[PDB]
């Protein structure tokens, strides 16, 4: 697991003044790895098909209470052609 | 002689320059902050679970120990080691009000469970607190004594 570096290490010592060719070093952390832990991503068990089947559901569930409630005011007109027109004869009587 | 006892600090420091965040913290931007991780401070959303080997998979992962606990849960001596550190608790206290934790990646708070490695921006929440005030300097006279 070791990247291959055919070089091992080399010295020419560190003036703060006389900096040249300027590179950037790897920074690492001063603590030991074994707490750098593993990479984990856990799925959320609802799946992206498990939520359309739940909100078909719900979907399918409104629809009928949608239904219910056309149908009670589906009755409405028959209402007022039903309650209205025995008084349009009764006036007429007059 | 003269009096000075109860009456004025109100037209006062319900000031703007405290709530603080961008400048001051701007003018020392760019190093690399000091020894200090999570302890532990994103955030999720569930567990799709149920409560028991809860035990199982949240302290098993908390399986293998670092190698020194640094810098947040100190608890009992006496008072002037507020005054010359063995110990911790300054460069992460100053003043609190604005006091401005290590953080990482704002965490997209909350999500699922298991783990990367830490990036924090830069800061602000209101710690809006004064009065155990930041510390490490303390006795029992004068607040069994505001009692």
């Amino acid at each position: 697991m070791d990247p291959y570096c055919p070089f091992d290490a080399l010295d020419v010592w560190e003036h703060r003044r006389f900096i040249v060719a300027d590179s950037r070093n790897f920074i690492t952390p001063e603590f030991p790895r074994d707490f750098w832990m593993s990479p984990v991503f856990n799925l959320p068990r609802e799946t992206a098909a498990e939520q359309v089947v739940v909100l078909q559901a719900q979907r399918t569930a409104a629809a009928a209470a949608l239904e219910n409630a056309a149908m009670q005011a589906a009755e409405l007109p028959v209402d007022i052609e039903r309650r209205l027109r025995p008084i349009e004869r009764n006036v007429h009587e007059i | 002689l003269t009096q000075l006892t109860l009456r004025d600090a109100m037209g006062t420091i319900c000031h703007s320059s405290l709530l603080d965040v961008e400048a001051t913290l701007v003018a020392l931007r760019q190093q690399h902050l000091d020894r200090q991780c999570y302890f532990g401070v994103y955030v999720a959303e569930g567990t799709e679970d149920t409560l028991d080997v809860q035990m199982g998979r949240f302290m098993e992962t908390w399986a293998d120990m670092m190698p020194h606990h640094p810098h947040w849960v100190n608890e009992h001596l006496t008072i002037l080691q507020f005054i010359a550190p063995s110990n911790p608790r300054l460069r992460f206290e100053l003043n609190p009000a604005f006091d401005f934790f290590v953080a990482p990646g704002d965490v997209d708070l909350p999500g699922p469970q298991r783990p990367p490695e830490a990036m924090p921006t830069v800061n602000a929440t209101l710690r809006i607190i004064n009065g155990n005030i930041p510390v490490p300097l303390c006795p029992i006279s004068f607040r069994d004594c505001r009692g």
